């Protein structure tokens, strides 16, 4: 009864059936990754902050001046 | 169609009355066994196998033959003398059934030594039956010759019983595509099973009759089957591919 489904015209033996299935490539598939993959230093923020905010209190004594 | 048995012929048999059937040869030596004495015929042939028998030699032999003889005489001695030999000599002998159709055929190697006798037949995976010798030589496609021996069989069941009447017209469908092999391998193997699945399971004995010559053939020639299946690829994968 498989003979009839998966024989071919003159096969000698029934261990000659063809298998053709969802099957991985030769080689297998290439590796993935699996583990989880991964700022600047807090004296250089301190740093800008501190020279944005100089600058401000800078602006703010001279237009002080001026009103 | 037979009876089962029991009940038993001596006991309950023709118009329910005590009955004995017996074979016409078996009848008509028996007023010559009491006139010329029993110590007369038990001095022919083997212990337990005694006395003289009909043979009718038939097949490829030169001069085939209805012939007395006495029991336990060679196959070799039986058909060289009283049948003229083999057609083509001995060494053209390919196989020969001894005892009619029910019983397995032997090859060339067992027949040269075998003595016609029941009791040595037997011991050759074989039967003395009714002493009908067949005759085949190596033109003989023998899987065809089993092969209308199992169109017999199928012809001449009488439907009573299922293995009987349902296998016969299988072993005949099988051996038809065995002679054209147009089969597998592995169904060798199945024919043996399916025989093997008749014989024994019937009420009478033509369905161990019919599964007998096919066992003898597979025994005896399974690679003539074998390359039948194999070379029919040379002239059927030509067109698959
Ligand atoms: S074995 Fe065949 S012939 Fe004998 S009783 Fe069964 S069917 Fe009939």
């Amino acid at each position: 009864t498989e003979v009839l489904k998966r024989g071919f015209p003159g096969m000698k033996s029934v261990k000659d059936m063809p298998i053709v299935q969802d099957a991985p490539p030769p080689g297998g598939f290439p590796t993935i990754r699996i583990e989880r993959r991964l700022g600047p230093t807090g004296v250089a923020i301190f740093a800008g902050l501190a020279a944005i905010m100089g600058y401000g209190f800078y602006k703010l004594h001279e237009q002080r001046q001026e009103k | 169609k037979p009876r089962l048995k029991p009940p038993f012929p001596a006991g309950v048999g023709l118009y329910g009355c005590p009955t004995t059937v017996t074979n016409v040869e078996t009848v008509a030596v028996s007023p010559t066994i009491l006139r010329r004495g029993p110590e007369w015929f038990s001095s022919f042939g083997r212990k337990n196998n005694a006395g003289t028998k009909l043979f009718c030699i038939s097949g490829h032999v030169n001069r085939p033959v209805t012939v007395e003889e006495e029991m336990s005489i060679p196959l070799k001695e039986l058909i060289e003398r009283h049948a003229g030999g083999v057609r083509g000599g001995w060494d053209n002998l390919l196989a020969i059934i001894p005892g009619g159709s029910s019983v397995p055929l032997l090859p060339k190697k067992i027949c040269d030594g075998v003595l016609m006798d029941f009791d040595a037949l037997k011991e050759a995976q074989s039967g003395l039956g009714t002493a009908a010798v067949i005759v085949m030589d190596k033109s003989t496609d023998v899987i065809d010759a089993i092969a209308r021996l199992s169109y017999f069989y199928k012809h001449e069941s009488c439907g009573q019983c299922t293995p009987c009447r349902e296998g016969t017209g299988w072993l005949y469908d099988i051996m038809t595509r065995m002679k054209k092999g147009d089969a597998r391998l592995e169904e060798i193997d199945m024919l043996w099973e399916i025989t093997k699945q008749i014989e024994g399971h019937t009420i009478c004995a033509l369905g161990d009759a019919a599964a007998w010559p096919v066992q003898g053939l597979i025994r005896h020639f399974r690679g003539e089957m074998e390359e039948r299946i194999k070379s029919a690829g040379g002239k059927k994968k030509l067109a698959a591919t």
